[PDB]
């Protein structure tokens, strides 16, 4: 199966350059280009540029003097270098296989890459417990408080809880940091026997926080 | 480069109708448009290729037409899961380019949130902060307001809140709303509610606890 998985999301200060790494597999990059789009915030999607099969690059016109995009074919990797970030390039950066080796119709992509730009710190969340309080249904969640930058990923009991889950937008607040809440429904009967963790992963600052939610006593 | 404009930005319909999205080019492309679905937080789809030729894994619902400078992208019959934005690119010039999209929007029946209040939680109130929570769980439409109430005192601009996307398979939404207080001023006041007014609702509803019960 065809897959492209890229580097994690981080914060890239102004002026600085932004580094991503796409590894692919189930395909040789010997045999297909690999392209590189992004997407603004709330925005559609901008083609940025390309590595051929054979190592020759295109690069769009806004970006031909500040991109580069090289690869190793023997570890399947490619990557992407862009210099002088400014604040509009916060984006999501995507790596892209195309149907046939020489075409542009993406058929396949990698998972994105949240890219911030700002001269502001990395922190990690705090967690706290949205707790169950007494139609036989209970909520409960985390709160996913403080943290910078975006993006955090919040699973419930390592993955196998989805059904009932949303996980919210995040807001920004006012001190320039993030939060989020993450909350599931539940039956109540369940509260006594069942375990509940919600799984935060902020990867910018490698905080991976694994908070239990119960009934408070 | 080429402009694609893509008609309406947003697209409302009910499950089992025909829907169509426009993509317009500043010039002509012949057939060389490609068409994706991007649901939310999700990597694009290819769905059409080069006007109206169909994509493996791809369901039959979806189909394209067009050349020249006006392409449509149709689902025959829209499904709830079909809930993303849509995105049409040309590559007759380089470089390829790519519409901004239309987002896809599901009606459904009015359905009244659940509501759920939350206490902050020992842990937060040791670092010297308050949050509590609102929840207003799968509702729709999308439009509600949730006023806080401190001691009957009205919290004005100390709320945040956030909404999701519409669900895949109900079509509703879900709201949060964090109120924030200091320890300080948490600790000094007793009834802490949220009242949320929806259509679904025929009277508001109030959900509060007291602080230490």
């Amino acid at each position: 199966q065809v897959q492209l998985k890229q580097s994690g999301p981080g914060l890239v200060q102004p002026s600085q350059s932004l580094s991503i790494t796409c590894t692919v597999s189930g395909f040789d990059l010997t045999d297909y280009g690999v392209h590189w789009v992004r997407q603004s915030p709330g925005k559609g999607l901008e083609w940025l540029g390309v590595i051929w099969s054979g190592g020759n690059t295109d690069y769009n016109t806004p970006f031909t003097s500040r991109l580069s995009i090289n690869k190793d074919n023997s570890k399947s990797q490619v990557f992407f270098k862009m210099n002088s970030l400014q604040s509009n390039d916060t984006a999501i950066y995507y790596c892209a296989r195309a149907l046939t080796y020489y075409d542009y119709e993406f058929a396949y992509w990698g998972q994105g890459t949240l890219v911030t730009v700002s001269a502001a710190s990395t922190k990690g969340p705090s967690v706290f417990p949205l707790a169950p309080s007494s139609g036989g249904t209970a909520a409960l969640g985390c709160l996913v408080k403080d943290y910078f930058p975006e993006p955090v990923t919040v699973s419930w009991n390592s993955g196998a809880l989805t059904s009932g889950v949303h996980t919210f937008p995040a807001v920004l607040q006012s001190s320039g940091l993030y939060s989020l809440s993450s909350v599931v429904t539940v039956p109540s009967s369940s509260l006594g026997t069942q375990t509940y963790i919600c799984n935060v992963n902020h990867k910018p600052s490698n905080t991976k926080v694994d908070k239990k939610v119960e009934p408070k006593s | 480069d080429i402009l694609l404009t893509q008609s309406p930005v947003i697209l409302s319909v009910s499950p089992g109708e025909r829907v169509s999205f426009s993509c317009r080019a500043s010039q002509s492309i012949g057939t060389n448009i490609h068409w994706y679905q991007q649901r939310t937080n999700g990597s694009p789809r290819l769905l059409i290729k080069y006007a109206d030729e169909s994509i493996d894994g791809i369901p039959s619902r979806f189909s394209g037409s067009g050349s020249g400078t006006d392409f449509t992208l149709s689902i025959n019959s829209v499904e709830s899961e079909d809930i993303a934005d849509y995105y049409c690119q040309q590559n007759n010039n380089w470089p390829t380019t790519f519409g901004a999209g239309t987002k896809l929007e599901l009606k459904r029946t009015v359905a009244a949130p659940s509501v759920f209040i939350f206490p902050p939680s020992d842990e937060q109130l040791k670092s010297g902060t308050a949050s509590v929570v609102c929840l207003l769980n799968n509702f729709y439409p999308r439009e509600a307001k949730v006023q806080w109430k401190v001691d009957n005192a009205l919290q004005s601009g100390n709320s945040q809140e956030s909404v999701t996307e519409q669900d895949s398979k109900d079509s509703t939404y879900s709201l949060s709303s964090t109120l924030t207080l200091s320890k300080a001023d948490y600790e000094k006041h007793k009834v802490y509610a949220c009242e949320v007014t929806h259509q679904g609702l025929s009277s508001p509803v109030t959900k509060s606890f007291n602080r230490g019960e």
